[PDB]
DNA sequence: CAGCCAGGGACACGGCGAATAGCCATC
RNA sequence: GCGAGAGGGACACG
DNA sequence: GATGGCTATTCGCCGTGTCCCTCTCGCTGGCTG
């Protein structure tokens, strides 16, 4: 998703002017991490008594 | 129906006139072809070639005549779906090919009512008769069989 | 085709916080990633990391 | 340029050069200036043939 | 950037019922 | 004071 | 050659037990100061 994103808008920035610090949105990697450990259907609650 | 038999005769009349017409236009474009055909003739005899591309310019000559006749048969064969379809422009029937349709009812627009969507649904309910269908229904259950 | 970016070096840094502190305080025992990219030019010709 | 020379590398501005590497592409060893800017915290490195075509100055 | 707005495909089976597909018959 | 997901208990061997 | 008209094959639709306990999470994007 996030190399979706970051080819998408290669485009419309102008060459010779960004940065990879400007190009990578993170928001897509971090929301997939927290959905997968978060609400998930293997990431199950410790079932330790 | 009713303008329908009538016009029966007076629009395929008119439509008739559009057919003479346009074999006019084919039999004039390949006349013209013709013509052309012996410009490449006196041309090439003249114009210094080879015996084969004498012969070759001919056969492209014919080539053209061919495909300006074909094309002539493709607009009558249009013709004859326009008249297909206003002869049997049976009613509660699908018509696809928008073209055609636009086609029909810009030549056409009395004569007939057409539609498209759940308003068409809706007058199609409008104009039919229960009773009619019903007593239709009962005849082929009492007489026909099988699928039917 | 007239640029790249890659990407290489995924590091992880020490832990925000223990692992009873993050039970305990609701936080994600979780550790900063950091990849370190490459932003290649090929109409001109730079390196961007 | 030369190492050690701060440079001015548009549009991030102020950079310090720390050398010239000599890594070979499709054969060729190419005068590599690596610079460096704080702020942007990127490293740019580009040939010193085409380093005016891409506007980097003093 | 946040209040307040809003706008890209995976292991199931079994049975029932309708729409075709393919093949022999006749005008 | 709803939905999804996960885990779990109880359910004839003549 | 096309409508009838019979058998076969796809292809959708419908269904597939009851009761209870616990736990955790709940969609994404733009204007603008």
């Amino acid at each position: 998703r996030m190399e979706r994103v970051v080819r998408e808008r290669m485009t419309t920035q102008d060459v010779e002017a960004i940065t990879p610090q400007t190009l990578i949105n993170i928001r897509p990697v971090v929301a997939a991490i927290k959905e997968f450990f978060g609400t998930s259907q293997l990431s199950q609650f410790m079932d330790q008594n | 129906e009713e303008m329908r038999h009538n016009e029966l005769s007076t629009l395929e009349a008119e439509m008739a006139v559009e057919r003479k017409a346009v074999e006019d236009q084919r039999d004039g474009e390949l006349e013209a072809r013709a013509q052309k055909l012996e410009a490449d003739l006196a041309e090439l005899e003249a114009e210094g070639a080879k015996a084969d591309a004498r012969r070759k310019v001919r056969d492209g000559g014919e080539r053209e005549m061919r495909q300006i006749r074909d094309r002539a048969q493709r607009e009558l064969d249009r013709l004859e779906d326009i008249w297909s379809t206003f002869t049997k422009l049976a009613p509660k029937q699908l018509i696809v090919d928008e073209n055609l349709y636009r086609e029909l009812v810009d030549r056409y627009g009395e004569y007939f009512t057409g539609a498209m969507g759940a308003e068409s649904i809706q007058k199609l309910i409008e104009n039919f008769d229960i009773d009619a269908e019903a007593e239709s229904l009962r005849d082929v259950i009492r007489n026909g069989k099988g699928q039917k | 085709g007239s640029m790249s970016l890659s990407f290489s070096d995924p590091r992880f840094d020490d832990v925000k916080a223990p692992v009873d502190e993050c039970k305990d305080k609701d936080m994600t025992y979780a550790a900063p990633l950091f990849v370190t990219a490459e932003f290649i030019n090929n109409n001109t010709g730079e390196i961007k990391s | 340029f030369k190492v050690g020379d701060t440079v001015v590398y548009p549009h991030h501005g102020a950079a310090l050069v720390e050398a010239i590497e000599t890594r070979t592409i499709k054969g060729e060893q190419k005068e590599y200036l690596v610079l460096k800017v704080a702020q942007g915290d990127l490293t740019v490195r580009v040939p010193a043939e085409n380093a005016e075509y891409v506007g980097v100055r003093d």
